[PDB]
RNA sequence: GUGCUCGCUUCGGCAGCACAUAUACUAAAAUUGGAACGAUACAGAGAAGAUUAGCAUGGCCCCUGCGCAAGGAUGACACGCAAAUUCGUGAAGCG
RNA sequence: AAGGUAUGUAUCAAGCUUACAAG
């Protein structure tokens, strides 16, 4: 049902050589949802590592933006249910056989011969992103996905083959963490590492501190910068823009909007292209 | 044609709304991917370089209009100061001594290249675990 | 029990009216009451999805498009 | 750059894929508006006719 | 690894030449979803009396068959929507 | 060879199917 000519293919899925011969057939396996026939494609990503042919097919692949073997974020190297909360929207697909399944598949196919370049409806809603997802978006990626899958025979001892079992030895798989949207299990550990990463300790007082030491102005931050940035926090009651150590000191009347500016800016409130300056105030007078 | 027209910039502040990845060229979804018509045997010899030592020169064209250097691991090609694979080498060390029984009368005893070499606690956790 | 019987009577419905549309894909009896049917759920996106791929078998009739509007 | 070679086709396997699949016909071509002549309509005798 | 060349000085050491990257990698699987048939118990059998030959139409139902034959109980599955006639309500317009 | 010993449901394994994507 399905040609292709070049797969999609997220970049630790490659493997680390930059000339890598690869095959392929005309009608391969199926897709492992839509059970459509691709074209698989084959080829040997690095000298101590598995094959990785080809998952789902092209346009399984065009639905969500997603690589071709490991199923994650082409854009980021992300799982599906990362990306699709951080940008809050599903882009819903049935679960069925044909009850919607095929049906919409062969349709959105029949509205994606045109393009072929963006993905279907993602592509309003993956401009509006880099501050939810870049926090996690592991670049210089591991290759442990490439390595081969641990052999049985060692875990039973028994392995004629010696130093030319080609798999993996000596790792014993634990069972206790080992599809498409959800659930799936690493990623609610892996959400529950973003909601608790390592900030400053909160301390006991009734929100004194709206006054906070943001600094490395430099020359990008200016002071309608950051009262407009503050401005839609709500009011100040007396801002300075101290340049000997390139700094601006805002505070809040009631604390609460300039509370979420500490959440915003905890190395974190990343406007006009710079790794901001913060650490904590007096709130003291000192 | 002329150079001047495809070589002149475009004009604006480069609409950074999108994220990298959807601003970059592309005609596939995922890269500009484009044919092309290299020599076999280049391409196999540095192929193989970089799969034996973990270098090897660096295919382009426009990624600096100026590319000659190599890549993978760097100062390993220099400490072989850029040999390949084809190549008689200039020492031969750590080589590895196989035994050889070439007679084809012996029986049970002629291994030709068949030879196997002159080298030939935690299964209670694989009990617990299964 | 009472979530069994309720989606069983929805499922048994819902049923029994794609049977419906699915034997005559030209009467359109079939999907106004079919839609009305999940306009008395009160809450749907789905009777849009009903009314929205029943106009895909007949646009030329004026009674879809006023009942659905 | 890539190599990409075709991998061969034994002509001893069946078919492989199950050719039996039956979705009902999707959505269309979206309508082309009608235009027709003012609809006229005739009477109530001679539609009694 | 090999064989050849004193080729450079020891048969031995060295140098050059020729040869140039296989594998749906497993004997496994912690494996995997398990539909068909057979058993179990139900339901049971077209056409306004009874027994009934059939051939069709529709598609998200298939089986046997080399089938653009044919047979699978007519292969099964196919049901109450009345409309326009009386009357209520409401709208648009006119006098 | 079909044309006759009906078919239609509800639970219970091998046959066949991939040996894959995976913090
Ligand atoms: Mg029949
Ligand atoms: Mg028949
Ligand atoms: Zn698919
Ligand atoms: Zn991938
Ligand atoms: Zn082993």
């Amino acid at each position: 049902w399905e040609d292709a000519d070049f797969p999609i293919l997220c970049q630790t899925c490659l493997g680390e050589n930059p000339y890598i011969r690869m095959t392929k057939e005309k009608y391969g396996k199926e897709c492992k949802i839509c059970a459509r026939p691709f074209t698989v494609f084959r080829w040997c990503p690095g000298v101590r590592m598995r094959f990785k042919k080809t998952e789902v097919c092209q346009t399984c692949s065009k639905l969500k933006n997603v690589c071709q073997t490991c199923l994650l974020d082409l854009e980021y190297g992300l799982p599906i249910q990362v990306r699709d909360a951080g940008l809050s929207f599903k882009d819903d697909m049935p679960k069925s056989d044909v009850n919607k399944e095929y049906y919409t598949q062969n349709m959105e196919r029949e509205i994606s011969n045109s393009d072929g370049t963006r993905p279907v409806g993602m592509l309003g809603k993956a401009t509006s992103t880099s501050d939810m997802l870049l926090k996690l978006a592991r670049t210089t990626p591991y290759y442990k996905r490439n390595r081969p899958h641990i052999c049985s025979f060692w875990v039973k001892g028994e392995c004629k083959r010696g130093e030319e079992c080609p798999y993996r030895h000596e790792k014993p798989t634990d069972p206790d963490d080992p599809r498409y949207y959800g659930i799936n299990d690493p990623v609610a550990d892996k959400l529950l590492k973003r909601a608790s990463t390592m900030p400053r300790l909160d301390p006991p007082e009734d929100k004194t501190i709206t006054t906070l030491y943001v600094g490395g102005l430099g020359d990008t931050i200016t002071e309608t910068d950051l009262r407009n940035h503050f401005y839609q926090f709500g009011e100040i009651r007396t801002i300075t823009v101290v340049q000997r150590q390139q700094c601006a000191f805002i505070q809040f009347a009631t604390r609460q909007a300039a509370e979420v500016a500490a959440e915003k800016s905890f190395n974190k409130l990343i406007v006009n292209g710079r790794r901001l300056n913060v650490k904590w105030g007096r709130s003291q007078a000192a | 044609p002329t150079y001047e027209t495809m070589f002149a910039p475009e004009f604006g502040p480069e609409n950074p709304f999108r994220t990298q990845q959807m601003a970059a060229p592309r005609n596939m979804l995922s890269g500009y991917a484009e044919p092309a018509h290299i020599n076999d045997f280049m391409f196999e010899q540095q192929r193989r370089t970089f799969a034996t030592y973990g270098y090897a020169l660096d295919p382009s064209l426009d990624n600096h209009q100026v590319s000659a250097k190599y890549i993978g691991s760097v100062e390993e090609a220099e400490k072989n100061q850029g040999l390949t694979v084809f190549e008689t080498g200039q020492k031969k060390t750590e080589k590895r001594k196989k035994f050889k029984e070439n007679d084809a009368s012996n029986i049970d005893g002629f291994l030709g290249p068949w030879a196997k070499y002159v080298d030939e606690e935690e299964q209670k956790e694989l009990d617990e675990i299964t | 029990t009472d979530e069994e019987e309720l989606n069983d009577y929805k499922l048994r419905k819902r049923k029994t009216f794609e049977d419906n549309i699915r034997k005559n894909r030209t009467v359109i009896s079939n999907w106004i009451k079919y839609a009305q049917w999940e306009e008395s759920l009160k809450e749907i996106q789905r009777a849009r999805s009903i009314y929205e791929r029943a106009l895909d078998v007949d646009y030329r009739n004026i009674t879809l498009w006023l009942k659905y509007a | 750059v890539i190599r990409m070679v075709e991998m061969q086709k034994d002509p001893m396997e069946p078919p492989r894929f199950k050719i039996n699949k039956k979705i009902p016909r999707g959505p269309p071509s979206p309508p082309a508006p009608v235009m027709h002549s003012p609809s006229r309509k005739m009477t109530v005798k001679e539609q009694q006719e």
